[PDB]
RNA sequence: GUGGGAGAGGGUGGUGGAAUUCCCGGAGUAGCGGUGAAAUGCGCAGAUACCGGGAGGAACGCCGAUGGCGAAGGCAGCCACCUGGUCCACCCGUGACGCUGAGGCGCGAAAGCGUGGGGAGCAAACCGGAUUAGAUACCCGGGUAGUCCACGCCCUAAACG
RNA sequence: CCGAGGGUAGGGCCCGUGACUGGGGCGAAGUCGUAACAAGGUAGCUGUACCGGAAGGUGCGGCUGGA
RNA sequence: CGCGGGGUGGAGCAGCCCGGUAGCUCGUCGGGCUCAUAACCCGAAGGUCGUCGGUUCAAAUCCGGCCCCCGCAACCA
RNA sequence: GCGGGGGGAACCUGGGGAACUGAAACAUCUCAGUACCCAGAGGAGAGGAAAGAGAAAUCGACUCCCUGAGUAGCGGCGAGC
RNA sequence: CGUGGUUCGUGGAGCCAUGGGGGAAUCUGGGCGGACCACCGCCUAAGGCUAAGUACUCCGGGUGACCGAUAGCGCACCAGU
RNA sequence: GGCGAGCUAGCCCUGGCCAGGGUGAAGCUGGGGUGAGACCCAGUGGAGGCCCGAACCGGUGGGGGAUGCAAACCCCUCGGA
RNA sequence: UGCGAAUGCCGGCAUGAGUAACGAUAAAGAGGGUGAGAAUCCCUCUCGCCGUAAGCCCAAGGGUUCCUACGCAAUGGUCGUCAGCGUAGGGUUAGGCGGGACCUAAGGUGAAGCCGAAAGGCGUAGCCGAAGGGCAGCCGGUUAAUAUUCCGGCCCUUCCCGCAGGUGCGAUGGGGGGACGCUCUAGGCUAGGGGGACCGGAGCCAUGGACGAGCCCGGCCAGAAGCGCAGGGUGGGAGGUAGGCAAAUCCGCCUCCCAACAAGCUCUGCGUGGUGGGGAAGCCCGUACGGGUGACAACCCCCCGAAGCCAGGGAGCCAAGAAAAGCCUCUAAGCACAACCUGCGGGAACCCGUACCGCAAACCGACACAGGUGGGCGGGUGCAAGAGCACUCAGGCGCGCGGGAGAACCCUCGCCAAGGAACUCUGCAAGUUGGCCCCGUAACUUCGGGAGAAGGGGUGCUCCCUGGGGUGAUGAGCCCCGGGGAGCCGCAGUGAACAGGCUCUGGCGACUGUUUACCAAAAACACAGCUCUCUGCGAACUCGUAAGAGGAGGUAUAGGGAGCGACGCUUGCCCGGUGCCGGAAGGUCAAGGGGAGGGGUGCAAGCCCCGAACCGAAGCCCCGGUGAACGGCGGCCGUAACUAUAACGGUCCUAAGGUAGCGAAAUUCCUUGUCGGGUAAGUUCCGACCUGCACGAAAAGCGUAACGACCGGAGCGCUGUCUCGGCGAGGGACCCGGUGAAAUUGAACUGGCCGUGAAGAUGCGGCCUACCCGUGGCAGGACGAAAAGACCCCGUGGAGCUUUACUGC
RNA sequence: CACCUCGAUGUCGGCUCGUCGCAUCCUGGGGCUGAAGAAGGUCCCAAGGGUUGGGCUGUUCGCCCAUUAAAGCGGCACGCG
C-alpha cells in the first residue's frame, strides 16, 4: 500500500497517495452514479452551519446498498472493486443473478469472481449479509444496521469492523470501532468482514493543496481572532488562553460531555 | 479602476424590479410609498 | 541412492486449561493489605474472604532431567500445514568432486529506535510511606514507557566451554 | 605554436596558533560520602536503558569469573 | 521620594493580632557508648528583642521618630 | 351558483411592540401601549341593552363633551403616574 | 399556578381577562359590593346584533387683525420634475 | 421598519484562459547482479502548490504626482505565473 | 416686529490674477481649397507614432451617438467654416445568425404536505431558470447608411397534406444514449505562412553600374451528389430469465454458437467535385470617396504548419471528474378502414434582436478623465524559442491651444578627470551583471538539492570540405540539426532592442501560499503534520421560535471543538486553588407532598387563613482523578590545607520549588557587561562566558538542508551615493497670442532696532531707516493656510472590548 | 509655576544655510612663574579670521582611528520641516 515520492519537490518529500491496485474499475461508474449537490457547509438559509468546508473536486455520488435484505437468498457474482469518493472504503460492484447491479461497501479480503448472498442462510463468508442473530458469536463484521430495516451505519469507515461479544435476549453484544459496548438488535442485518482498504488511515497529504482537493477549506484558531470573534481572540503576543479553552460559541472544548443525559439509547449502551 | 457601478440590464429588474417589489411585503410598500408620493416611475426602467 | 529413526530445530495458521486483573450478579461485615515492626494505600459510598457470570492479555504447571535440538543468538501447552539440519543400516552410484577461508553476504539474547496495533500481570523513569545524619537506594503502596504482535531498523554482550 | 613564470578564481592536504571549552595524567598527609574486596553488610560482574551531588541505583536479559 | 512586609540567643525561624513569664530546630558546653571519630543517648548553658523617645501599673508586644532589610511601584511625557 | 382577493389622506379596532429621554448616574419606574410593523373595518370604526355601579333601599345600555379632580389613590412613596 | 388590564409597581389586592392543572351546579342555582367570615344588599356569566350623539379630511364650498414669490405647500412656473 | 453582495468577502452552477523555454520523479524496457532478490547502469518516459519568463494576476523598493491624468494614478524596479 | 457677527442660511459680486493650468514629450512642415473670419475644416505632398495594436471581429453596457442636408449661440479646455453639438430627412429586412413557440444546472418557485402571533418560513413532484445541452447557410454582389437578413449562385430544416412502398403501430412509462476530469499525446488534414528558375500583368532602367533567368505586383474563394484519403462510433446468432416499482421481443444477468476484425454497417472531417464568384501593382478619373483600365489576368509547383478539425482519438494519473430533452429501442392502455416508418411531391414556416460605439471622446470612472473592462483574429524580417524585443504590412493614429525664447529651479534623461561608499539610519538610489553554446563548480544536505553555485572561454562576416534528419522517387529541390578547415574588418560581432551583480555569516519563519481595497506583505494568517477533547448516529456541533436544514445521503481510518505548526532529538516536577471528569453514600436545597400545632368568622354545621416535624431534583458542599486542562515551578546561613569558589551542611517555607536544552537573546535593566573575532578605529555584528532585572520545553524547548521583494552584519565587483561639483538633452518655468481656475480674505495707507505690552508687535513708545509702481526669484515672519487638537484633562457625553463587577436573557 | 497659544505655536537627530555672544580652542599682544633655552603653567587684552577627515550608535553627547595652529563653548522657538 502508500505511495511514496522521492522529494522532488518539497511536500513531494512528505506526500503519501492511495494503492489502487485494488482496483479494477479503471475511471468509469456503473450508472448507478447519480449528481452530488455540494454545500459549501452552507444550510437551506443561505447561511455557513459548518465552517471550513467548500472547493474541492466535482463528485459523482455512487449509490450504494445499505440494506442486503431485498435480494435475501439471491447470490451475486462480485464484478469489479471500485473507488468511490464518497467515503474512506472502496465500493464492490455486484451482479446479481438477478440481472440486477448494486454497489456494496467492499469488506477487506472479497475478491473479484467471489459469489455473495445475504439472509439468515448463507454462510459465514466475507460479503456475506446476514441478521446480526444468526452471525456466530465472535466474527469480526462490518455495515451493522443498528435497529433493524432502516439501514447499515456502523463500522462503514475504511479499516473499521465491529465485533460480536454475546447475545442477551432479543439483542446482541457489540464491541464498535470506537470500543464502546452496545447492545443491538439481533434482527438487524450485518455483514461478516472488516471493512478494509485499511491503510487509508496512513495517507499523508503532504501539502496544503491537498487538502483544498477534499474540500477542506484552511481553519484559523481563536488564538488568531480578536475578541469579537472567539474566546481566545486578543491581547498583545500570542497569549495562552487566559480561561478555560473554548469553542467559538463559547462551550469548554477539553473534557466537558456533550452527549444528551437522558437519550433513551442509554439503556442499550455499555462503554466508552 | 474598478468603480461600484456595473450595471447589468438582467440584475437590475432581478433586484429593483416591479415583480420584484411586489413578492415581499416590504417592497409593496416600496411601492405603496413611491406610489403616494406621486414619483412618476415606481421602478428603474 | 535406498530403507529407517529421535528431536522445546525454523516459519504460518489454529487451539486448551490454570491463574492474575477488571467488570456484572449474589450472599456477607469491620476490617483488609503490607512489614523487621510499620506507615502510605484500600474499606460502612460494603472492602477483604465466598460463589456464579463476563471481558482481556500474557506465560505454559506436572511431564522436566545431572534430558533433547540448533552454527551461534537461541528453542518448552496441544493441533495441522510448510520446512532446515542430523544420525543408523544396506554397500548400490559418482570418482578427490576435498579442507579452510582475507573481502562479501546472511543470521544474531536483551535493551533501544520508526509506523501501526495491543496493554492483564510486571515494571526503568516518576510519586508517595518507612529507614537514615542524609536515602535521589535497599523494604512497602502506587506507577508510565517497555514487556506482547506486524512490518522495518539498531549489531551489542561474562554473544563463555 | 609551445613555453619560465606572473595574474585571476575555486578546490584539496598538512602544520602553527585562538576567547572559550571537553575530558585525561600526575601531585606526603583537603571536602563529601562507602560503590568494590569477607552474603562487603542489597552476591558480583555484564550489554543496554532511564535516573541521580558523586561514587552509583533501578529495569530487562545474560555470565559465575557467586551462594 | 511612594506603598506593603520586616529586624528576637551563634544560624534559621516562632512569639507581636490579643500588654503580664520569650519558644523550636541546629549549633555550643559537660557526661555516656567506641580502640577512636561520626551517628546515637543523658544533662546544661546562652537572647533583652535594630535603635531613641512615648503610652501604661507593666512594652519583644500598642504609638512616634531615626536606622538598616525584602518585596512592589515610577504611567500619559 | 354566490362570494372573496386589491386600493384608499387621515380617522378606527385588533395582533404585536421599541429606544433615545426622564429619573440631573442607573436596574424597578419613565418615555409608552408611544413610534412603528401586521391583520381587519368602514364612511365612520369601537362600544352597547348589567352575572353593572357602590352606599343611596340609590342609579339604570353604549358613546361623546363639561365637571367631579390633578381628587381618591398609585409610586426605588423618587422622578413621576 | 403564571401573567395582563385598572390609579393599584405583591401590596391587606379584590374586580375584569386567561397560558397551565384540578374541575361543578340550573333558583334551594350562580357572580358582585376590595383579602376572609357573618349579616344585609346588587346582579344573573360562560351565544349574537343594534341607529344617533363621536374621530378624521383625499374631496367641494365659505370665511380670515393667514402668507404674498428667501414668505405661503417641497411645487403660484409642465415638481415629487 | 425597510433598502443594499451590479463594490467587496466566501461559497454554489456553468463556461473560458495560461507564448515559449528548462529540470528530468516514478514506471516501462534492456543489460548487469543473485540461489531467488534487494539493487546498479542505460535508454525510454514525462511527474511537480518544480525552474526562467510573456499574456494574465500582483503590488516589493525607489522616484514623480499631492487645488493630480487619477477621491490610490504614472515611471523604473519587483512577486506568482 | 428691528441683525453685523452664530466656521449661521439663500443669493449676488469681489480677492488671489490676466496668475496656475489648457489632461501623457508619438511631431510636425508646406501647397492648394473653402469661407465674413483658418495653426485648428477639406484635398495633395513630405515627416513622425502604433502594429499580440494605438488594427479587426464578437459579447456586455450605452441608446440615434449611425448616413446626409442646412447650421456655430452654446457644448469642444484655444480656434472652428469642423464635430460624438443645433434643426431636419433618411437609415437596422432572417424558416437556417442570437433569443423565444426545446432541455435541464446552481438557485428560484412550488398542487401534496409541514411550521410559524400576523406578516411569513419551509417543501416532494411539477414549473422557472443558460455564455451548458439540442437545432437547418455557405461564397459573392449591392446602399450615403443594412446585409449569413436584400440580391445572385449552390445547399438544407421542420410542420401540414397527398401519393407509393414498408411495419404490430402506439408513452409524460421501461431501457440505451446524450454523458463529460487533469496532464501528456499519435496519424492524417485545415486555417495560416514562406519560396518559386514556373504562370499573369500595366510600366520602370535614375545618379556610377545593370535590358536582366532585372525591378515591381499578383498567382485564389465557395460548392450538393458521387468518389477518394484520414478518423469516430459498433460485434452477429440462439436458448434460458425470477432484475430494470405494469408490460416488453428492449436492457440486465447465465449458456451456447459464429465472427475478432472497423471486415462490414454507420457518422464526421478533409480533398475533389456540375456550377458560381473573385482577381494586384501602375496609369487615368474631379468627389468629401469610389469608379474605369490593367483582363479572356494568372489562378500552378515546392516548403513550413497549428493550440483549430477528424473527436466520444490514445496513454498515464488521483483529487475520480452535471443534468434533462432531442435521438434509438421496448412495450402499455388504445387503435389496428388507425397509426408509425421510408421515399417523393405540393403547400405551410410566427415573435424579438439586427443602426452605431464597443480597451473607448458613445461602457464604469461628476469631464472628449494617462484609471478599469470578458471572448476571437492578430501578417512579415531578424534575434535559440515565443503572444518577448526592434522595425515594419494591412489598417489606424500625431493624443482639440499655439508661437517664441534657451535664466534660476524642477522633472525625465545622457556623459564625466582622479578617487571608489569616504555618502547615509541603510549603497537608498543608480550603476555592475545580463541571451544562447561549452568548460567548470564548495561547505553543507532531508541525496532532490545547494546550482545560473562561484569563475571562466565562445559568439561577426568570407571561402573550402563533410555528417544526420524531414519531405520528396531510395533522387533533386526545399526545410531542419550540426561537424571540421582557411581566412576578413572594427574599439567593439547576443555590435541596435528585450535579458541575473556575486560571496561569507546570524535572526525569524520549515516550505508554495494568505492579509490590513486606499500609509504595515511581515517574524502575522494559513499550511501538511503532532496532541488533547467531544460525538453510537434522529451523532456531537451550527443556523432557525418552529418546520427545516447544514453535519452527511458521511458513521469513529468518520465528524466537531482546541492548542501546537515540515522534519530531527525531546517535552521534566506540582492536582493545594480554578476548570472538566468520576462518585447510587452523607450535608445543604425550590416547587410539590406532609400535616403537629395556631388563627379569622359564624349559633353551629362550616367557610377561610397561617403552619412545625418529616418526605422531596439539579446545583453547591464533600470524596477522588486529571498537566499537548487554567495555570505554578523558593528563601536565609554556613562549609574544602593559600586564596577564591562551594560538590557538602543547617534551617524556614511550599501544591511543588525550573529537568534537558538554551542564554546580555526579536528576551539583559545596570549595559557600549567581560573576553575573543572582523576594522586604522566596531554602542551594531559573529563567537564565548553566565552575575537569566525578567529563557525554558505543544501561548512548545533546542536544532535543521531547502525556501524568503522579510530583518541584522561583513567582503568582492561597480558606481555622481559621496570628495564636489561640471556639461549636455528634452518637458515645464520665462516672453507673445488664445481661453482662464483655487484654497484664502475684519479692513489696510501693512519697514528695522531697542523697549513695552495677555509674557514672541507692521499697528503702542523712543530712535533709526525709507521717492511712486512693478517683474523674476528665496522662504525668515505675518504665532502663514488647512482641519472648532486626534495627545492631555474635563462631561455624573458616547461607543468596541473584558471579567470570579451588578442585574437580566 | 501654569501667564499668551488646545476653532493646532509640527516634536529629537541629521542636512542645508548661517548670524550673534565671549565665560577665547587656535592665531596676535601682554603680566606673573616654583620662567636657563626649547617647552609649559596660570592670569590679563583680544570676537578679525580660522576651528579637519573617518569607525561605532537614530543619536545629541561620548568613545576610538588618523591628523592638526586648533579640533572652543554658548545663543538665535534645545536657530532653521
Ligand atoms: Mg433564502
Ligand atoms: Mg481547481
Ligand atoms: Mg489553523
Ligand atoms: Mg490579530
Ligand atoms: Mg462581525
Ligand atoms: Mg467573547
Ligand atoms: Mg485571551
Ligand atoms: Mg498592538
Ligand atoms: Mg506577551
Ligand atoms: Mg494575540
Ligand atoms: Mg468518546
Ligand atoms: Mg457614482
Ligand atoms: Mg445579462
Ligand atoms: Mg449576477
Ligand atoms: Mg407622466
Ligand atoms: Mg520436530
Ligand atoms: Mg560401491
Ligand atoms: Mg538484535
Ligand atoms: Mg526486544
Ligand atoms: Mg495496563
Ligand atoms: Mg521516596
Ligand atoms: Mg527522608
Ligand atoms: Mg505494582
Ligand atoms: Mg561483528
Ligand atoms: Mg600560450
Ligand atoms: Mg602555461
Ligand atoms: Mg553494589
Ligand atoms: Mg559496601
Ligand atoms: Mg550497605
Ligand atoms: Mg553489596
Ligand atoms: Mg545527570
Ligand atoms: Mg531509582
Ligand atoms: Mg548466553
Ligand atoms: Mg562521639
Ligand atoms: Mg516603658
Ligand atoms: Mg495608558
Ligand atoms: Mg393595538
Ligand atoms: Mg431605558
Ligand atoms: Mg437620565
Ligand atoms: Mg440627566
Ligand atoms: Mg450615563
Ligand atoms: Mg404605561
Ligand atoms: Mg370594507
Ligand atoms: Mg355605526
Ligand atoms: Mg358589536
Ligand atoms: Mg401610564
Ligand atoms: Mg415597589
Ligand atoms: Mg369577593
Ligand atoms: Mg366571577
Ligand atoms: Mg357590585
Ligand atoms: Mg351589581
Ligand atoms: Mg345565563
Ligand atoms: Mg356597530
Ligand atoms: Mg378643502
Ligand atoms: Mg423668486
Ligand atoms: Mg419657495
Ligand atoms: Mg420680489
Ligand atoms: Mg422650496
Ligand atoms: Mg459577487
Ligand atoms: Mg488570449
Ligand atoms: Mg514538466
Ligand atoms: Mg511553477
Ligand atoms: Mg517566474
Ligand atoms: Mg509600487
Ligand atoms: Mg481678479
Ligand atoms: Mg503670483
Ligand atoms: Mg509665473
Ligand atoms: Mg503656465
Ligand atoms: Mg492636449
Ligand atoms: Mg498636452
Ligand atoms: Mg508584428
Ligand atoms: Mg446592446
Ligand atoms: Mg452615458
Ligand atoms: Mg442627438
Ligand atoms: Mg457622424
Ligand atoms: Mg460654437
Ligand atoms: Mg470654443
Ligand atoms: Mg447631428
Ligand atoms: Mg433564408
Ligand atoms: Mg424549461
Ligand atoms: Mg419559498
Ligand atoms: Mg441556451
Ligand atoms: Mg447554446
Ligand atoms: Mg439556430
Ligand atoms: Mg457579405
Ligand atoms: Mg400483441
Ligand atoms: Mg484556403
Ligand atoms: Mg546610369
Ligand atoms: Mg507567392
Ligand atoms: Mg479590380
Ligand atoms: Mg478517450
Ligand atoms: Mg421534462
Ligand atoms: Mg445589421
Ligand atoms: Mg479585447
Ligand atoms: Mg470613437
Ligand atoms: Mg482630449
Ligand atoms: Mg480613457
Ligand atoms: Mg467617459
Ligand atoms: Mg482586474
Ligand atoms: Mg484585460
Ligand atoms: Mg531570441
Ligand atoms: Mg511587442
Ligand atoms: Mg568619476
Ligand atoms: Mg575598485
Ligand atoms: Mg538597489
Ligand atoms: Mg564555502
Ligand atoms: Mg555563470
Ligand atoms: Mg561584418
Ligand atoms: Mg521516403
Ligand atoms: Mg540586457
Ligand atoms: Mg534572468
Ligand atoms: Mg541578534
Ligand atoms: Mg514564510
Ligand atoms: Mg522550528
Ligand atoms: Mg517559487
Ligand atoms: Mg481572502
Ligand atoms: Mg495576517
Ligand atoms: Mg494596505
Ligand atoms: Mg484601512
Ligand atoms: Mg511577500
Ligand atoms: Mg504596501
Ligand atoms: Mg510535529
Ligand atoms: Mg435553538
Ligand atoms: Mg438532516
Ligand atoms: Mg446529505
Ligand atoms: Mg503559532
Ligand atoms: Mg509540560
Ligand atoms: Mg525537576
Ligand atoms: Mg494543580
Ligand atoms: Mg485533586
Ligand atoms: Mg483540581
Ligand atoms: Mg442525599
Ligand atoms: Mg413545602
Ligand atoms: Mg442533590
Ligand atoms: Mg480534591
Ligand atoms: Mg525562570
Ligand atoms: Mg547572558
Ligand atoms: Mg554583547
Ligand atoms: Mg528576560
Ligand atoms: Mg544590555
Ligand atoms: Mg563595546
Ligand atoms: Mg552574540
Ligand atoms: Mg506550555
Ligand atoms: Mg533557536
Ligand atoms: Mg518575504
Ligand atoms: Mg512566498
Ligand atoms: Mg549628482
Ligand atoms: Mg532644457
Ligand atoms: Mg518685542
Ligand atoms: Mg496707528
Ligand atoms: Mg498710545
Ligand atoms: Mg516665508
Ligand atoms: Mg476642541
Ligand atoms: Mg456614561
Ligand atoms: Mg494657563
Ligand atoms: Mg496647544
Ligand atoms: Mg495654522
Ligand atoms: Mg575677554
Ligand atoms: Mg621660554
Ligand atoms: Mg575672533
Ligand atoms: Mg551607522
Ligand atoms: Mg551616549
Ligand atoms: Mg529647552
Ligand atoms: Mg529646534
Ligand atoms: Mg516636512
Amino acid at each position: 500500500a502508500v505511495k511514496k515520492f522521492k522529494p522532488y519537490t518539497p511536500s513531494r518529500r512528505f506526500m503519501t497517495v492511495a494503492d489502487f491496485s485494488e482496483i479494477t474499475k479503471t475511471e468509469p461508474e456503473k450508472s448507478l452514479v447519480k449528481p452530488l449537490k455540494k454545500t459549501g457547509g452552507r444550510n437551506n438559509q443561505g447561511r455557513i452551519t459548518v465552517r471550513f468546508r467548500g472547493g474541492g473536486h466535482k463528485r459523482l455520488y455512487r449509490i450504494i446498498d445499505f440494506k442486503r435484505w431485498d435480494k435475501v437468498g439471491i447470490p451475486a457474482k462480485v464484478a469489479a472493486i471500485e473507488y468511490d469518493p464518497n467515503r474512506s472504503a472502496r465500493i464492490a460492484l455486484l451482479h446479481y443473478v438477478d440481472g440486477e447491479k448494486r454497489y456494496i461497501i467492499a469488506p477487506d479480503g472479497l475478491q473479484v469472481g467471489q459469489q455473495v448472498v445475504a439472509g439468515p442462510d448463507a454462510p459465514i463468508q466475507v460479503g456475506n449479509a446476514l441478521p446480526l442473530r444468526f452471525i456466530p458469536v465472535g466474527t469480526v463484521v462490518h455495515a451493522v444496521e443498528l435497529e433493524p430495516k432502516k439501514g447499515a451505519k456502523l463500522a462503514r469507515a475504511a479499516g473499521t469492523s465491529a465485533q460480536i461479544q454475546g447475545r442477551e435476549g432479543d439483542y446482541v453484544i457489540l464491541r464498535l470501532p470506537s470500543g464502546e459496548l452496545r447492545k443491538v438488535h439481533g434482527e438487524c442485518y450485518a455483514t461478516v468482514g472488516a471493512v478494509g482498504n485499511a491503510d487509508h488511515k496512513n495517507i499523508v497529504l503532504g501539502k496544503a493543496g491537498r487538502s483544498r482537493w477534499l474540500g477542506r477549506r484552511p481553519h484559523v484558531r481563536g488564538a488568531a481572532m480578536n475578541p469579537v470573534d472567539h474566546p481566545h481572540g486578543g491581547g498583545e503576543g500570542r497569549a495562552p488562553r487566559g480561561r478555560p479553552p473554548a469553542s467559538p460559541w463559547g462551550w469548554q472544548t477539553k473534557g466537558l460531555k456533550t452527549r444528551k443525559r437522558r437519550k433513551p439509547s442509554s439503556r442499550f449502551i455499555i462503554a466508552r | 479602476m474598478k468603480r461600484t457601478w456595473q450595471p447589468n440590464r438582467r440584475k437590475r429588474a432581478k433586484t429593483h424590479g416591479f415583480r420584484a417589489r411586489m413578492r415581499t411585503p416590504g417592497g409593496r410598500k416600496v411601492l405603496k410609498r413611491r406610489r403616494q408620493k406621486g414619483r412618476w416611475r415606481l421602478t428603474p426602467a
